[PDB]
């Protein structure tokens, strides 16, 4: 249950990202499962796949504040309440 | 004189000329935003 929020890339890039978070979901789906995990995955993955420098964040309550490149920025909701983003510098 | 008169000859090959010519790259430019986290 992927719910955008916020939008920069282009929408390849942007159904490769749903890809992978559901991927990492899968990876770690279990009540032992830790966000920090799928992050790693996510960020290695878009890593080998689009190149270095990105950054996946997974939370539901926070604050950030970074730099990013442009078209290069996502930041999204999850029905099961997963606050996804990710980004590139 | 006694060998016969010899003949002249002429031969010259293909010279490009040197030009001097100089370019330039620049460094790409970034972006530097910030944002906060919904709820």
């Amino acid at each position: 249950k992927a719910i955008i929020n916020s939008s920069d890339m282009q929408g390849d890039l942007l159904q490769e990202a749903q890809d992978v978070i559901q991927s990492g979901i899968e990876n770690n789906s279990a009540p032992v499962l830790n966000i920090e995990a799928a992050c790693k995955y996510i960020k290695e993955n878009l890593d080998k796949k689009f190149g270095p420098t990105w950054q996946c964040i997974i939370g539901e309550g926070y604050a950030y504040d970074v730099t990013v490149q442009n078209n290069t920025l996502l930041f999204m909701f999850y029905n099961g309440n997963l606050a996804v983003l990710i980004f590139k510098s | 004189r006694n060998k016969f008169n010899y003949n002249t000859r002429e031969c010259q090959t293909i010279n490009p000329s040197i030009r001097e010519r100089g370019v330039s790259t620049e460094p790409p430019p970034s972006d530097t935003i910030c944002g906060n986290i919904t709820q």
